[PDB]
C-alpha cells in the first residue's frame, strides 16, 4: 500500500432549531428495486454508503429512473427535504470569470477528475440525515436502509464542500508553479500556460502526480476535450474568445415569450458584437406579462431589429487581455436613452464591448446619463481586470468643466479624452447667476381648483405685459409649469422670471433636456431658443407683488 | 486573555455583506497583509461551512506610504450585542471639544493581543477576492479583536485602562477619549510641549507587549460656526430685496418672531429685477429687528443620545462646503463650513468625501457618535469612488439627495 492523504471532512449543521427528514418511500415496481438493490450493492462496495440498523429515524426518498433508449436504470436520491433543513455554505460559483479578463495561452490541457467528486468524505456526524430506503420485494421484509459515507449528488453542500475540498489539494502546486493557471469547472481541471510544449506535458504529468497523493486518479489518455471549449454560453479559444452561436428566428408574429428570448438574446450578444440595441422590442414587454400574447412589433422595433440582424450577421471575436498595455474605453450616444462601449488594448481590437440604457425617470439629461454609464464600465472593468480603463468619450473638455462646476451635485469621472464622434453630448441651456439688466421680467404664476380641475396660467411684466389663460384637466404644480411656459414663449431673447413655485424650480434645477412631460419637453425647446433666462424663487403669499397680482390674477 | 463571550442580538443572523470589486493594487496589499496576520496568528483560513462575509478594503492614512487593512463591519456592528455586562457605560467627554490642540492616535494595533470568542469568531469572515473571479476568493475569519469592530474597545477596555494609568495620574489635565481603533488625546500646551506629550503616550503603548507613530492634529477650539447673516447694502435692487425676504422666510421656521411684512411691501407693483429700491422706514426697522433675533441662540435646541445625528451637506461651488448637523429638522445642534483646499480643486467626490471624514471627526469629538449622512451624490458615483479617498478608520452611514434643495442658497 501507498499511503494516500486523507481528505478533511467540513463540518456540517442542520438550520438552527431544524432536525433531519422523515420522509415517506413510496412504493416502486419490482424491477426498480432490483435495480436499485444492485446499484447500491456496488457503491457499498466502493465505500460510498453503507448499510444502517434500524434505530436511525429519518429518511430520503429514492427513485430509479430510465436514462433514454437502453435497458440500463439509475439511482436518484431526492434530497430536496434534506436540502431546505441544512445550512447555508460559502458559495464560490458566484461570479464566474468573463472571457474578456482572460489571459491568452499558448497551451490548455483538461484533466478529468471525476473520481474525485464521488469520493470526497462527508462529515461523519451529518450522514445519520442522509438515510434512505430501498424497498422491500412484495414488502414483505424490512427496506434495506443505507446512509451515504461521501457526498451525494444533489446534496445541497455538496458543490462548495466539493469545490473547497479540491482546491485545498490544488493550492500548493498552484502556488509553486506561477507559470500555468488552473481552473476547475464540475468535472474537469483546465490547465493552461505559455511554456514550451514538453515543459507544459511535463508540468501536467507533475500535476498528475501531486493529485496521486491524496489517491486522485486521473485517465491515462489524454483528454477529448480540447480547444474550442465551449463554456457558460461562450467559446474559448486559445488566443480569442466569442458567444456561441447567435441567431435571430424568422417570425411572422411574435409573442410576449418570443420578445423575452429575442431580448435574452441580443443582451448576451451585446457583451462582443458592438452597437446592439434592444430599447424599442423591450418596449414591447411594457407592463403585460401574459406569455403567449402576441405583440404586433412597431416600425420602431422592425428597424431596431433590423439593425441587430445587419450587426449579427457575421462572426465577431474578443481578444484576451494583455496586463501590460492600458484598457481603453470608448462610449457612444445612440439615441433614447442608449449608449454602447468598446473596451480596447490595440485599436480595432475590441476584448469587450457592452451598452448601458437610462434609469427610468421622468426627467434626465445626457450629462448624466453618459456619467453613469462611466461609472458602469468603471465598476464592470474593476470586476474583470481590477482596474479603470482611459476614457475616450463624445463630450468637449469645456462642456465637462462647465457641468460639473455649475451642478448642485458632486460629480466625477475618471481620466478621459474627447472624440469626436458625433452625436456630441453638449449642455442644451444654461441658466444665468444674475439678473439681466435691460430684460424684461415676467411674475408668472398659476394655480387650479383640485375638484374641477379648472386652472389659470399667466404672468405679468414691468412693461405692463399680461397674460392668463384659462385650462382644464390640469393642476397646481403643472399650472406653475405652464406660466413659466408662457412668459418663456412671450419674452424675447434674454427674460428674467419670477415664481413661486418650488415644484417647477426643483426639475429645472434639475437641468433636464428631455422629459416624458410635453410640457415640460416644451419648456426646454424655448429655453434652447432664448440668449439669456434667468430664474429667480421667490415665497408664496408675502406681499410680493408682481407674483402677488399675478397669484390673484390665476386663482379666480 | 480567556476570551469574553459575546453574541448577536436575539433572532439575527451573521451578516452576509458581498464584496465589492476591488483594484489589483488593493488586491495585492490585502494578500500581503493577510499572509502576514496570518503567520501572527491573527486570522486563520476557514471553509465553506462558514456562509458569513464582511466586505474588507485597503487604504493609506493621512501622510502614510503603507496600506492599512480596513474592514467595513457596519453591518456586524448593527448585529452585535450592546456591551452593558462588564461596564454599565462610559460618558462623553464635554471638555474634548474644548482643548487647543486633540491629537488622533491609531491604537488598533493593540487590539490584536486580546483572543476573540471561540463561538463568535465566523461572524467575522471575509474574503480577498482575485481579478475576475479567476482563483476562489482567500476566505478567513479573525482570532483576536479586530480592528473596526464595535466590540474591540469594549472588550479591550479594561487593558487600556491600565496601560493609560500612570499616564493619566501623571498627566490629569489631558483628556483622553476612545472611539472604536481611534484615541483622541486633548491638551492646552503649546504645540511643541503637546506633541512631546503624545510621543510620551505612545511610549506607553510601545512599551506593552507590542501607524501607531502617526498623529492626526485637530484644533477644537478654533472651530467655527455659521449664524444666520443677511447682506448690508446702501442699495437694494428688487432682485436683493427678493432674496433677502426668501432668506428671512427660511430663517422664520427657525426663528419664531422673524418678519417680513414691512420688506414685502417695498417692491409694491411688478418692478423690473434689477431696480433699485429704498428702504423705507419701516422696512429697515424691521431689517433691524430681525438682525438682532438672528444674533440669538436657537429655542428649545439640545442633545438626545438616543437619537441619531444627521448631517446634510451643501456643495457650494469653488472648494466651498457647508454643513449642518442636527436631530430635529430646524434645530441645528452644529453648523459649518470648509471653504479649504487639500487636494481636488478639480475632483468634487474626493472633496466631498473628505467632508464626510472631517464632519464624522467632529460629531465623535463632540458627542462621542457618527452621524448619518445626507449626501449631495447620486449613488452610483459615490459608490464607485469614495473608496478611494477614504482615509479614517471608521465608516458613517449615508444616504443620497436626488433632488436639489432649494435652502442651499441661504447657507451660502
Ligand atoms: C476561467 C477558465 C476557464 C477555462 C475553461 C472552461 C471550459 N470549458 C479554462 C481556464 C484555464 C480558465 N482559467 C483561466 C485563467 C486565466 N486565463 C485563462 N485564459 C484562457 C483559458 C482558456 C483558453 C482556451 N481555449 C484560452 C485562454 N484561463
Ligand atoms: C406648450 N405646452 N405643451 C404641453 C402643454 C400642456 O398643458 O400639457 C403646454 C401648455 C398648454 C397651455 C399653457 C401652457 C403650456
Ligand atoms: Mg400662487
Amino acid at each position: 500500500m501507498v499511503p494516500i492523504s486523507p481528505i478533511e471532512t467540513v463540518p456540517v449543521k442542520l438550520k438552527p432549531g431544524m432536525d433531519g427528514p422523515k420522509v415517506k418511500q413510496w412504493p416502486l415496481t419490482e424491477e426498480k428495486i432490483k435495480a436499485l438493490v444492485e446499484i447500491c450493492t456496488e457503491m457499498e462496495k466502493e465505500g460510498k454508503i453503507s448499510k444502517i440498523g434500524p434505530e436511525n429515524p429519518y429518511n430520503t426518498p429514492v427513485f430509479a429512473i430510465k436514462k433514454k433508449d437502453s435497458t440500463k436504470w439509475r439511482k436518484l436520491v431526492d434530497f430536496r427535504e434534506l436540502n431546505k433543513r441544512t445550512q447555508d455554505f460559502w458559495e464560490v460559483q458566484l461570479g464566474i470569470p468573463h472571457p474578456a479578463g482572460l489571459k491568452k495561452k499558448k497551451s490548455v490541457t483538461v484533466l478529468d477528475v471525476g473520481d474525485a467528486y464521488f469520493s470526497v468524505p462527508l462529515d461523519e456526524d451529518f450522514r445519520k440525515y442522509t438515510a434512505f430506503t430501498i424497498p422491500s420485494i412484495n414488502n414483505e421484509t424490512p427496506g434495506i436502509r443505507y446512509q451515504y459515507n461521501v457526498l451525494p449528488q444533489g446534496w445541497k453542500g455538496s458543490p462548495a464542500i466539493f469545490q473547497s475540498s479540491m482546491t485545498k489539494i490544488l493550492e500548493p502546486f498552484a502556488a509553486q508553479n506561477p507559470d500555468i493557471v488552473i481552473y476547475q469547472y464540475m468535472d474537469d481541471l483546465y490547465v493552461g500556460s505559455d511554456l514550451e510544449i514538453g515543459q507544459h506535458r511535463t508540468k501536467i504529468e507533475e500535476l498528475r502526480q501531486h493529485l496521486l497523493r491524496w489517491g486522485l486518479t486521473t485517465p491515462d489518455k489524454k483528454h477529448q476535450k480540447e480547444p474550442p471549449f465551449l463554456w457558460m454560453g461562450y467559446e474559448l479559444h486559445p488566443d480569442k474568445w466569442t458567444v456561441q452561436p447567435i441567431v435571430l428566428p424568422e417570425k411572422d408574429s411574435w409573442t410576449v415569450n418570443d420578445i423575452q428570448k429575442l431580448v435574452g438574446k441580443l443582451n448576451w450578444a451585446s457583451q462582443i458584437y458592438p452597437g446592439i440595441k434592444v430599447r424599442q422590442l423591450s418596449k414591447l414587454l411594457r407592463g403585460t406579462k401574459a406569455l403567449t400574447e402576441v405583440i404586433p412589433l412597431t416600425e420602431e422595433a422592425e428597424l431596431e431589429l433590423a439593425e441587430n440582424r445587419e450587426i449579427l450577421k457575421e462572426p465577431v471575436h474578443g481578444v484576451y487581455y494583455d496586463p501590460s498595455k492600458d484598457l481603453i474605453a470608448e462610449i457612444q450616444k445612440q439615441g433614447q436613452g442608449q449608449w454602447t462601449y468598446q473596451i480596447y488594448q490595440e485599436p480595432f481590437k475590441n476584448l469587450k464591448t457592452g451598452k448601458y440604457a437610462r434609469m427610468r425617470g421622468a426627467h434626465t439629461n445626457d450629462v448624466k446619463q453618459l456619467t453613469e454609464a462611466v461609472q458602469k464600465i468603471t465598476t464592470e472593468s474593476i470586476v474583470i481586470w481590477g482596474k479603470t480603463p482611459k476614457f475616450k468619450l463624445p463630450i468637449q473638455k469645456e462642456t465637462w468643466e462647465t457641468w460639473w462646476t455649475e451642478y448642485w451635485q458632486a460629480t466625477w469621472i475618471p481620466e478621459w479624452e474627447f472624440v469626436n464622434t458625433p452625436p456630441l453630448v453638449k449642455l442644451w441651456y444654461q441658466l444665468e447667476k444674475e439678473p439681466i439688466v435691460g430684460a424684461e421680467t415676467f411674475y408668472v404664476d398659476g394655480a387650479a381648483n383640485r375638484e374641477t380641475k379648472l386652472g389659470k396660467a399667466g404672468y405679468v411684466t414691468n412693461k405692463g405685459r399680461q397674460k392668463v389663460v384659462p385650462l382644464t384637466n390640469t393642476t397646481n404644480q403643472k399650472t406653475e409649469l405652464q406660466a413659466i411656459y408662457l412668459a418663456l414663449q412671450d419674452s424675447g431673447l434674454e427674460v428674467n422670471i419670477v415664481t413661486d413655485s418650488q415644484y417647477a424650480l426643483g426639475i429645472i434645477q434639475a437641468q433636464p433636456d428631455k422629459s416624458e412631460s410635453e410640457l415640460v419637453n416644451q419648456i426646454i425647446e424655448q429655453l434652447i431658443k432664448k440668449e439669456k433666462v434667468y430664474l429667480a424663487w421667490v415665497p408664496a403669499h408675502k406681499g410680493i407683488g408682481g407674483n402677488e397680482q399675478v397669484d390673484k390674477l390665476v386663482s379666480a | 486573555i480567556e476570551t469574553v463571550p459575546v453574541k448577536l442580538k436575539p433572532g439575527m443572523d451573521g451578516p452576509k455583506v458581498k464584496q465589492w470589486p476591488l483594484t489589483e493594487e488593493k488586491i495585492k496589499a490585502l494578500v500581503e497583509i493577510c499572509t502576514e496576520m496570518e503567520k501572527e496568528g491573527k486570522i486563520s483560513k476557514i471553509g465553506p461551512e462558514n456562509p458569513y462575509n464582511t466586505p474588507v478594503f485597503a487604504i493609506k492614512k493621512k501622510d502614510s506610504t503603507k496600506w492599512r487593512k480596513l474592514v467595513d463591519f457596519r453591518e456586524l456592528n448593527k448585529r452585535t450585542q450592546d456591551f452593558w455586562e462588564v461596564q454599565l457605560g462610559i460618558p462623553h467627554p464635554a471638555g474634548l471639544k474644548k482643548k487647543k490642540s486633540v491629537t488622533v492616535l491609531d491604537v488598533g494595533d493593540a487590539y490584536f493581543s486580546v483572543p476573540l470568542d471561540e463561538d463568535f469568531r465566523k461572524y467575522t469572515a471575509f474574503t480577498i477576492p482575485s481579478i475576475n473571479n479567476e482563483t476562489p476568493g482567500i476566505r478567513y475569519q479573525y482570532n483576536v479583536l479586530p480592528q473596526g469592530w464595535k466590540g474591540s474597545p469594549a472588550i479591550f477596555q479594561s487593558s487600556m485602562t491600565k496601560i493609560l494609568e500612570p499616564f493619566k495620574k501623571q498627566n490629569p489635565d489631558i483628556v483622553i477619549y476612545q472611539y472604536m481603533d481611534d484615541l483622541y488625546v486633548g491638551s492646552d500646551l503649546e504645540i511643541g510641549q503637546h506633541r512631546t506629550k503624545i510621543e510620551e503616550l505612545r511610549q506607553h503603548l510601545l512599551r506593552w507587549g507590542l501607524f501607531l507613530w502617526m498623529g492626526y492634529e485637530l484644533h477644537p477650539d478654533k472651530w467655527t460656526v455659521q449664524p444666520i447673516v443677511l447682506p448690508e447694502k446702501d442699495s437694494w435692487t428688487v432682485n436683493d430685496i427678493q432674496k433677502l425676504v426668501g432668506k428671512l422666510n427660511w430663517a422664520s421656521q427657525i426663528y419664531p418672531g422673524i418678519k417680513v411684512r414691512q420688506l414685502s411691501k417695498l417692491l409694491r407693483g411688478t418692478k423690473a429685477l434689477t431696480e433699485v429700491i429704498p428702504l423705507t422706514e419701516e422696512a429697515e426697522l424691521e431689517l433691524a429687528e430681525n438682525r438682532e433675533i438672528l444674533k440669538e441662540p436657537v429655542h428649545g435646541v439640545y442633545y438626545d443620545p438616543s437619537k441619531d445625528l444627521i448631517a446634510e451637506i451643501q456643495k457650494q461651488g469653488q472648494g466651498q462646503w457647508t454643513y449642518q448637523i442636527y436631530q430635529e429638522p430646524f434645530k441645528n445642534l452644529k453648523t459649518g463650513k470648509y471653504a479649504r483646499m487639500r487636494g481636488a480643486h478639480t475632483n468634487d467626490v474626493k472633496q466631498l468625501t473628505e467632508a464626510v471624514q472631517k464632519i464624522t471627526t467632529e460629531s465623535i469629538v463632540i458627542w462621542g457618535k457618527t452621524p448619518k449622512f445626507k449626501l449631495p451624490i447620486q449613488k452610483e458615483t459615490w459608490e464607485t469612488w469614495w473608496t478611494e479617498y477614504w482615509q479614517a478608520t471608521w465608516i458613517p452611514e449615508w444616504e443620497f439627495v436626488n433632488t436639489p434643495p432649494l435652502v442651499k442658497l441661504w447657507y451660502q
